Order: structure tokens, then C-alpha cells, then sequence
């Protein structure tokens, strides 16, 4: 089949700028003046959305900032100016040969100013203590960039075994991130300690942001 | 007319035809003297038959010149069919001459009179030398394909006739028997017809709008490949024919889905039949109701 | 108004068969083709097949021996049927309306996640997450809904039946011991909580579990 | 074989044809025999002319039977060309013979022989009256205004007039050069008669635009260009397959969003009103 | 050109019912199995909206209750079930021959339960009086059917000279009607009389609805 | 987001030229045809013409001598020029995108109303209408707005900048003395008047008149 390679696999661009995504085909996907290559955009938790068909035609109802170009084997999708709503994964699909094949995908990173995380700590709930477990949750909302460090101190001692991290995708309205760190434990382990702290190391400030609670 | 000669000597085949025709006409002048020197009875008939030979060469040369003419409103495909038609007319004429070697043959077979004034086996030898030059020049004979084929076959028929008359002359002179001459004549007629048959078969097939033989065996695979295209429902009204040598015209109608990618189907069908060897293709796409 | 909805089993046992029914509205299957395409984190997007308005079907050569697409125009639905389901077939499946006269897919369904595993469906366990005592009240206050021990994906988490949408941060789930863990966070004005009612609604269609948990201060 | 017993009785037009080919070929054989018995070559040439006149009709009947054959993979257009080819072939075989006759004729220009059979006057007048019968009370044998009369009557009665004049000139005045020039004149008449059939056949076999279609095509092209969304026309080819059956092909460039169903239906309507039986319209969408 | 005749010019159909509109073409609008006949819907104050193209194919994004049928010269647009939003004009357009031609139109009036008008009298405003004229207004809202009569009485004296009538089209929600009856007078004519009354005679009731004002 | 806007002169003097400009968004002029169609009460809908993506233009035969259509793809504009504007040319003019591969029109602009006359433009006169005294208060109350003395059509009447839409009944205009009258009526709960403010916004683009009249109690 035809193999489509998308370069770069990830690209970071700032607001009111131009983002260029390149797709390359092993063989020509063209016939008689038409390149049968189509660009899709898939947002987080959404089906792919058709942006370009036949490599240069704007879909009916998509914003004019999207454009396509190229022929034969090399194709380019250009977003200009880049808005905050464009944080998604962009794919190229060929229809010149059976079977239809898609590109590897390229994530669009919307660069903005760094934001200090909003850190909140939540202790295990009463129903959770009745069940038999105990999970302490640290929510880190509205921070930038994505890279961040989360550390749990259990009565001032280091914990790295029962820590589970979850990152949301980049926000479509303010280009921020959310970070959920769950520290799950059994009953005796939770009852043996009193003070639980969750600290966040971020590039915004050298001093980590620490949220603490007792019992 | 001044520029007409420059086109003749430009192309290789037309120049070769013109030079062979000029050599035939020079031999015609030589015989014309030799025969107005009071040897008319057989010499002048030989001259008029070989003037007919020059007429066939002129037909081939004219077809070669005309095939290169530019296409116009009346002649949309050009004048390339003159390449085929010449190969037809040269072939059929040879069949005609074969009968002339057959009937006249029995004129020498059952009829005892052997009245003969061949010019002391001199014109026959020179004519056979001419035939050797002709078969040497047009060795590629056996758009200038059916012209060269017909010209080569005509030259070979001439060579066979020269072999027949020379063999008969050496038979009656040394061996002294007379029955060899009708046998040689009828054998030469048979060989002429046998050699002519394939060219006539190809020319008739082309003029009868038949499917090209070198394209017939690959057409069903092309049909299946076109049928395999996404959104093609059916194929109909397929027609492939030969315009001139190696030039194939094809036409077909596709039924497709009501929302099919007609641009892509067209490009794929044209690729499929370009790989098969078709040069000029017409694909009519009809969208189905459902 | 053009839309496509797929109904299929979220959990499929290995070596069994998967059947999805895509119902379409806003267009007719008498003049539109429908494609079936799956997406997985492993191999990305993969084209499975297409069915045409007359009933012609075109498959991928990798799935030709185990895939069947059928349709009914009058009731306007398309049936996707795959056999010999293996672990690599866990993916989000999409029925897509083809772009007319093009080789693109112009409309897509929301897509159904199909998981091929031998585990058993487990109803979710829903817990609240209130701020510790009343410290750090501020102008804004965060609340959480924590879902543990559900299988398989997905689960729909909303706040106040979807009336409250801003400040909602649902996180990607995580597998451990063949069970899923999910967190959801919400930021609300301090004058809103606990003065009026805030709740987290969790829907697990695989086990058909509906939870309407009331978040309360400690 | 036995089925022809009742066919010969119920025919009227086939009866006329049967009687025509019965007397024409028989008298061609008679004239050939008397020409070989004598040394006259005008008689032999006239016999060859009427023999090929009858072989034209026989080949036409055979070609009609072949043309009614069902098409197949090799012959997708059928065997419908077998009519034109047949006529063409007969024409060629006529011209060659005239081309031969002339040659042998001018041979006797140099050394004229003189042989009489005391029946040459009888058989030439009888050949003339046979030709008159077959051209007037039979209406067959038409070899093709002034050109129409030349192709119809003169082309096949002037040969008989020439052989009659040679018979008079050989026995009454006694000159020896009557038949060598009569044979040459008969050859010229043969070639002149065959020219128009060869012209029509060659035009068809050259894939030429049909003459009855040629003057209406520019209006057809103007009407196709007048359709909305059509940008240009390309590569139009129209040719005669067989009598009154025309094949046309063309390529249209249209707008990138043009109504191809409607343009296709309108183009087919336009060229059907022009008399084109088979039409292939390829439609290409433009980029801009 | 091609003349399209739409029958009937107006048609009334109740809720959850079927409505059939016929378009007849002077000549055939067909080619090669396709009829190039299209159906548009135009609501009040809006551009026409394409419902059907090529006489049977539903436009992408229209309700399934619309249907098309026919061939050659006769075509039928069918609404089943008829809703309240179907109150509009329906046109047929041919595209088989240049120039494009439309139908004359067919108004679909939605048949509903009978309603009594709400009648309001508005006296001429003070600013209007200072301008130099007087305009008394009668508003009749939410009544069915179409037929209604409005009479102006000036101290019990009929006035059928300066009465101007304005009628709205059928509402797309409740299929009712609104009527405006205005009476224009000079300042002296307004100041001569005291009591003005509007009387509305409708099919729903036998006693006409009377409203009045003084000075 | 496919949208077409027509901008043109509402009033054109007789025997002059009308120029309309249609701006499109959501689709390129490089692959769609644009039709021009006018609608009037007398002749119904007439097709004026079409311009194609390469610049080819097909006109109506009855307007071939006094019509011109041009376009600019970079700016996405289509220009409609008509000459010798006689009396029966008063109509609403629409630019419509052509439905692809079909002879129908899929999207229409809102249209520009063009009235041809020798009468001059007249700014409107806006009069509010409160009920007489306080009789028949009920739970429902009517307010009125008269726009009298304007030319030509149309005028846009809104209520509280379009915030309230229910119960509004804008009546067709009436032509007398070659001037226009218009009435608007609003149904509103009695507790909401005269408690808060309700205003009648009248926009006349021909004279560019913006009135924000206040309905004051009588
Ligand atoms: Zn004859």
C-alpha cells in the first residue's frame, strides 16, 4: 500500500503565526492534474474533521486560515494565522490507491505564556474509607508548559510507588494543561500517617507549590 | 512541388522507395532502347510489367509521403490509414499477379508452341540483379510498416519470378526438358500467395475495425482491473481498434455510483489502458441512480 | 442535520465476533457511500472498508477474510461485522459518510470504543473529593469526582446534568490490574458552593450504571 | 441446396436479380470463349468487365450475409465493414484487369494480329442487346445529371459499342489496328467507371469524417460550447462505420463543479440530432 | 423557455398530515434517466431554501418528511407528516434548458384550531400630535383563520376612508395571524372627536370584539 | 459557515445602472459557480445569470443586452451590474452558490431589495405606543412602534437590541402618497412594564437612520 510520513511528529507554534505540516508519500498519489490527498483535523475526544480534500480544496464551512498545497509526493497544510482552537492532531489520507491509508498524525502545540499551576489536594472521602482504600488526589489546573513534576510526601518521607499521573490535552480556549496525580493506599498505611503533602515543581517558579493536609 | 522532394529524401523509407523507383525507371529506359531496337515481341511486354512494378513502388512511396500529412477537419485521424491501405493494395495486387503466373503457366503447359525471344538470357539476369538490390535494401520489410511489408513481398515475388524464368531457361538449354517451366511457374504462384496471406490477414483485420491482436489477450485483465475500481458498477460498449501500426483507439462506457470519484476513476482507467498499450482512449462515465 | 450514530458492544471476548450498527440521518444510503474506519493508539487510523449505494462493498486486503458490511436503505442502517477478534483490534470504530465525488470522508460518527479482552465488565465506583476542611476557601473552590474500578472504556462524567461546563477538567483514565481509574475536577465560585447544589453524574453504558453523586463539604 | 427449389418461384426482385446474374455471367463466358477462339481482345476485355460487374453483386450478397453476423470479442463492431471492403476489393480487381488489358492491348498496337470467326459481328451485337436488356428491363447492373448517366448507361454500353465498331472496322474496311485501341478505350472506361466507388470506399476506410456529417459538426460544436459549465472541446473524431452509421468521440473540459449528468445528456441530444449513432463523451473537470 | 405550472396555488393541510404539490413542465426536463427538477422552500422574509435536487434526492440537512417524485413533465413534492414549520411557499425550478425557470409558487397554509383575536387600540402619540398628524392603531394578534373584519367608529360614526390594512404571514410556531389596522387623520380631525372604537368581526365568535378609548 | 452577503443601493433612479457586490465566505470562488436570481411580487423568481470559476458567464436571454457579471477570487467578491433600470426591475436580488455537480442552488444570500423610482430617500419618523391610561392591565400588555414616512424599503425594527424575540409581530409596510408606513407590536408580561425599560430600535439603511425610541407610559 501507500505509506504516508508526516514531519514533524510534533510542532510548537505561537499565536497569530503560521504552522506548516508536511506529508510525504512513497509513491505519487496523483492522476491527470488531481492529487487525491486529503487533510483531516482530529481534536481531543472527537472524530476526525475533514479540512482539505484533493490537497488544495477548502472544505465547505471550515475557516479560511487553513490552506493546502503540494503535488505528486510532497504535500503541505498551512494554518495562518494560528488560533487557539487549532490544538489538534492533523492527518493526511491518500485515496489514489486501494486501500485508503492515513498519515501518522502531527500534534499542534499552541505556544503561550507560562502559567503557574493551580494546585489543590483532596483527601479520601468517607465512602472511600468505608470501601477499604484511600486515594489522595492532587489537581494541577491551568499551567503551561506541559512538563511538570509532582512529588508526594507522606509525613515528610518520599513516596514514588503508588503514584498515578494523568495529563489532559492542551486546552482549546486558553491553551493550558491539567495534571491529576492519585496516590492510592490501603487502610493501615493511610491510618498510620497524619500529614500528607503534594508539591509541584514547574518552570514558572523555582520554589515548588505545596498543598498540605493533616489526618 | 519544390518542397515535395525534400520530404521524400528526408525520411529513410521514402528515400529508399524513391531511389528504387528511379533505378527501375533507369532500367525502363535501357529496355526502351533495347526494344525499339527491333526486339519488341517479349521485351516490351516485360517492360510494361516492370512499369507496373514501378507503379506499385510509386503507390508505396505516395502512401509513405501522404501518411505524414497533418490532420484536418475531414481527416481527424490524419492520413495514416494510407499506410494500411497500401499494404492492402500491394497484397491483393500480388494475388492478382499470382493468377497471371498461373494462367499463363498453363499457356505454356498444355500448349506445345514454345515460341520465345528472350533476349539471350540477358535482361533476366539484370532484372534479377535489380531484385537482389531491392531485397537487400528492404530487408526490414519482412507509419511505414505495411508499406515496407508489401514492398518487400512484391520484391520477393519478383525474385521468385526471376528464379523461375532463369531455371526454365537453364532447363531447356542443358537438360532439354520442357515440363519444368510450367511446374516452376505454378510453384512460384503458390509461394507468392502463401507469402502474401499474413499481410492480407493483418490489413483486413485492421480495416474491419477488429480488436488489435496484440491487445486482445490483455483486454480481459484490463476489464477486471477497471471493474475493481471503487465505485464502478459495470462496463459496457467496449471498442478497441487499430488506427495504424502500433496505434490503438479505445472507447468504453463506465457506469459508476451516484457519488463516485469520477476524476480518480478516469485517471485510473486511463492508467490501466495506457499500461496495456492503448494510446487514444475515451471513457464515458455515467452516474447511476442507485 | 447530517449525523451518524454507532451502536455496538464496548466489550468483546477474544476470538468472537463484533457487530456494530450505524444509523444515519440527514442523507440517504441510496445515493451515498459509507466507509468504516478504525483508530487505535498503536497504528493510528486504518481504513477498513466501504459500502456503495447499490450494495457493492470494497474491503481492505488485510481484513478481507474476516469483514462483512451490509446495509438496509428503508430502515437506513449499516451493519459492520468482523470475525476472529484479537487483542490488536481494540480501537475506536467510525462509520463515515463519504464526501460526494471525492475520496475523502466528509462526515463522521462519534465513534465507539471496542475493547477485545477476556475480563468481566465491572460497574464504576464513584467517590467525592471535597476541599480539606474549609482552609483556602478564596474566591474559587475546586471539587472532584473520582471513578475507580470500572471496565471497559468509556464513562461519561458531567456536572449538574451538563448545565455547568466551564472549569471542568476530565482526565484520561489509567489501567491497573485490568481496571480503570478516572478523575474529574471542577472550579466554581465560592458563593456557589456549598450554598446551592453541585453534583457529579457518571454514566457507564457498558454496565448501564448511572450515578448522581452529591458533593458535600467535609 | 434443396431449399432453392421454392425460392426461385416466389421471388420478384430476387427473380430479377437471379435472371440478371444468369444471363450476364453466361454471356460473359460466351464472350470469353469467342475471344479466345479468335484473337480479338476487345471481346475478352468486355467479358472481363461484365464478369466483374456480376461478381460485384455476388460479393455484395455475400457481404450482406457476413454483415448480418453477430459481434464478438475480436469483432466488437461486428462484420459490418465487410460490405465496403467487398466493394473496394471488387473495384481493385476491376482496375487491375483494365490495367492489364491496356498493357496487352498496346502490345497489339506494335504487332497487330488478325483473326476472324465469322460470328464476331453476331456476338458483339448480342452483347450490346444483352447489356441493354439488363440495364433497361432489369434495372440492375448500374455501375455506380451527366455524371449519373455516364456511370449508369455509358460505362457499360460503350464497351459493346467499341467492340461492334472494331468488328465493322476489321471486316469491312479491313484495317488491322481496330481492336488494340478498342481494348485501350475499354480499359479507360473501366477505370473511369470504378473511380467513384473507390473514392467512397477509401474515404470510409481512411477513418474520414462522414461527408453527410461534416457540414453540421461546427454547429454541433458551437451548441456544445454553449452549454453552461463547458470550458472547451477537444479531440473530436467522427467516422463512418458502415452506411449511415457514425461513430463519434470527444473530450469536454468543464467547470470544477459542473453538472456532468446534464452536460452529458445535452451533448448526446445534440449529436443524436446530427445523426451520430455511437457517441463517446469523456468529461474532465478543470482545476479552476 | 420552459413554463412550470404549480397546482394548487394555495393548499391547506392540518397537523400531522400529508401535503402534495404538483409541478407540470411544458416540455420534458429529462435526460438519460435523470430529471433536472429541483424543489425550494421560501419562508417569510427569508431567501429560498433548497429541499430537493433532481426531483428525488434529499438535500443534505433537511428533514426526512420531505419527499420528491415524478419524471418527464409531472413532479410531486410531498410533506408527510406536515408540521407547523412547513408554512412557507414552495417553488419548482427546472435546469434542463437555459435559462433556469422557477414555478409560480404554492403557499402552504397550516390548518389549526380556531382562535379569537387579541385587540389593542393605541391612540396617536404626543410627538405625532406635535408633528401635525394623528394615527390610531388597532392590533389583532393570535387569531385563526385568515378572514376577519375591522371597523373603526368615531363616536359611533363609521369611517372607511383613512383605514389602512396590514396582514402578517402565518406564524411558524402556532400558525396564527396578526392584523394591523391604522387610521390617519389631521390634528383638527383628531381634536374634533372624543371616543374612538375598534370593532373586530371574526368567525370564532358572534359578538365582535370591541375596544374603545376617549379623547 | 458558507455565507453570502449582497451590498447594493436600495434606491436607484430610473434609466440608471444598478451595481451589487456579493461577498462570500466558507467557499472559494475558484471552484464554485455563483448564480444571480431576482424575486419580485409580479413575475415571481427569475434567474438572472451565472458566473463560473474560470470567468465564463451565462446570462438570461432577456437581459443579455443590459447585464454584466464579474468577480475577484482573491477578495472573494462578485459584481453584478445592470443597465437601463426601468420600473419593473424593483426586486430582491440574491447571489446563490451553485450546488456542486447539479443545476440547483444550495446556499442563498439574504438579498438586496432594489426599488427604482424618482422619489427621493426619506428618513423615517418613529412614534412609540403605550396603552391608553391603565385600563385592561391583565397579565399581558401590548406595546406598539410606528415607523411612518420613510422611503424606500426596508427598515429593521428590533426590541431591546434584539434581546426579546417572543411576542413580536412586525407587519408588512403599506405604501401611500409614495411613502411607507410600518407597525410593530410586542406582547409582554405586565409585571415587566413599566418596571424596566423597553425600547424600539429602527434602522433605515437608505438614510442610515438609527432611532432608539423609548416606550414611555401614557
Ligand atoms: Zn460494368
Amino acid at each position: 500500500d501507500i505509506v504516508l510520513t508526516q514531519s514533524p511528529a510534533s510542532l510548537a507554534v505561537s499565536l497569530r503565526r503560521r504552522a506548516t505540516i508536511s506529508c510525504r508519500a512513497s509513491e505519487s498519489v496523483d492522476g491527470y492534474g488531481h492529487s487525491f490527498m486529503h487533510w483531516y483535523q482530529q481534536k481531543s475526544g472527537q472524530p476526525p474533521k475533514l479540512l482539505i480534500y484533493r490537497a488544495s480544496n477548502l472544505e465547505s464551512g471550515v475557516p479560511a486560515r487553513f490552506s493546502g498545497s503540494g503535488s505528486r509526493t510532497d504535500f503541505t497544510l498551512t494554518i495562518d494565522p494560528v488560533e487557539a482552537d487549532d490544538a489538534a492532531t492533523y492527518y493526511c489520507q491518500q485515496s489514489n490507491e486501494d486501500p485508503y491509508t492515513f498519515g501518522s498524525g502531527t500534534k499542534l502545540e499552541i505556544k503561550r505564556a507560562d502559567a503557574a499551576p493551580t494546585v489543590s489536594i483532596f483527601p479520601p472521602s468517607s465512602e472511600q474509607l468505608t470501601s477499604g482504600g484511600a486515594s489522595v488526589v492532587c489537581f494541577l489546573n491551568n499551567f503551561y508548559p506541559k512538563d511538570i513534576n509532582v512529588k508526594w510526601k507522606i509525613d515528610g518521607s518520599e513516596r514514588q510507588n503508588g503514584v498515578l499521573n494523568s495529563w489532559t490535552d492542551q486546552d482549546s480556549k486558553d491553551s493550558t494543561y491539567s495534571m491529576s496525580s492519585t496516590l492510592t493506599l490501603t487502610k493501615d498505611e493511610y491510618e498510620r500517617h497524619n500529614s500528607y503533602t503534594c508539591e509541584a515543581t514547574h518552570k514558572t517558579s523555582t520554589s515548588p507549590i505545596v498543598k498540605s493536609f493533616n489526618r | 512541388i519544390s518542397g515535395w522532394f525534400r520530404s521524400i529524401l528526408s525520411d529513410k523509407t521514402s528515400r529508399n522507395l524513391f531511389f528504387f523507383l528511379c533505378l527501375n525507371l533507369s532500367f525502363a529506359f535501357v529496355e526502351l532502347l533495347y526494344g525499339i531496337w527491333s526486339n519488341c515481341l517479349g521485351l516490351i511486354s516485360d517492360s510494361f510489367h516492370m512499369f507496373f512494378d514501378s507503379t506499385a513502388i510509386l503507390a508505396g512511396l505516395a502512401a509513405s509521403v501522404i501518411s505524414k500529412w497533418r490532420d484536418n477537419d475531414a481527416f481527424s485521424y490524419g492520413y495514416v490509414r494510407a499506410e494500411v491501405l497500401a499494404g492492402f493494395v500491394n497484397g491483393l495486387f500480388l494475388i492478382f499477379t499470382a493468377f497471371f503466373i498461373f494462367s499463363e503457366g498453363v499457356e505454356r503447359a498444355l500448349a506445345p508452341p514454345d515460341v520465345h525471344h528472350e533476349r539471350l538470357l540477358l535482361v533476366s539476369i539484370l532484372g534479377f540483379v535489380v531484385n537482389l538490390i531491392g531485397i537487400f535494401v528492404f530487408k526490414h520489410g519482412g507509419p511505414s510498416r505495411q508499406i515496407l511489408q508489401g514492398v518487400f513481398l512484391h520484391i520477393l515475388a519478383d525474385t521468385l519470378g526471376s528464379i523461375g524464368v532463369i531455371a526454365s531457361a537453364i532447363m531447356m538449354q542443358n537438360f532439354g526438358l520442357m515440363i519444368a517451366d510450367p511446374i516452376c511457374s505454378i510453384l512460384i504462384a503458390i509461394l507468392i500467395v502463401v507469402s502474401v496471406i499474413p499481410l492480407l490477414r493483418e490489413s483486413v483485420g485492421i480495416l474491419m475495425q477488429r480488436t488489435p491482436p496484440l491487445l486482445e489477450n490483455s483486454l480481459p485483465q484490463c476489464y477486471q482491473r477497471v471493474q475493481q475500481l471503487q465505485g464502478v458498477y459495470s462496463l459496457q460498449e467496449q471498442h478497441f481498434w487499430t488506427l495504424c501500426s502500433d496505434v490503438y483507439v479505445g472507447t468504453l462506457k463506465l457506469i459508476v455510483a451516484p457519488d463516485a470519484d469520477a476524476r480518480w476513476i478516469l485517471s485510473q482507467t486511463h492508467n490501466i489502458f495506457t499500461q496495456a498499450g492503448v494510446r487514444q482512449l475515451y471513457v464515458q462515465i455515467d452516474f447511476a441512480a442507485m | 442535520e447530517v449525523q451518524l450514530q454507532e451502536s455496538g458492544p464496548g466489550l468483546v471476548a477474544p476470538s468472537q465476533s463484533l457487530s456494530i450498527t450505524c444509523t444515519v440521518s440527514g442523507f440517504s444510503l441510496t445515493n451515498y457511500a459509507v466507509h468504516w474506519v478504525r483508530q487505535s493508539p498503536g497504528k493510528g487510523l486504518e481504513w477498513l472498508g466501504v459500502i456503495w449505494s447499490n450494495g457493492r462493498t470494497d474491503y481492505n486486503a488485510a481484513f478481507i477474510s474476516r469483514l462483512s458490511i451490509s446495509k438496509d436503505n428503508s430502515k437506513s442502517q449499516v451493519f459492520f461485522k468482523m470475525n476472529s477478534l484479537q487483542a490488536d483490534d481494540t480501537a475506536i470504530y467510525y462509520c463515515a459518510r463519504k464526501l460526494a465525488y471525492e475520496g475523502a470522508m466528509d462526515y463522521w460518527g462519534q465513534g465507539t470504543s471496542v475493547t477485545v479482552s477476556s475480563a468481566k465488565t465491572t460497574p464504576p465506583s464513584v467517590y467525592p473529593l471535597a476541599p480539606g476542611s474549609a482552609a483556602q476557601t478564596n474566591s474559587m473552590v475546586t471539587l472532584g469526582c473520582l471513578v475507580k474500578g470500572y471496565f471497559p472504556e468509556p464513562v461519561t462524567v458531567t456536572w449538574n446534568s451538563g448545565s455547568l461546563s466551564s472549569g471542568v477538567h476530565t482526565f484520561p483514565a489509567v489501567l491497573q490490574s485490568d481496571l480503570y481509574t478516572l478523575s474529574s475536577s471542577v472550579t466554581v465560585p465560592s458563593s456557589t458552593w456549598p450554598s446551592e447544589t453541585v453534583t457529579c453524574n457518571v454514566a457507564h453504558p457498558a454496565s448501564s450504571t448511572k450515578v448522581d453523586k452529591k458533593i458535600v463539604p467535609r
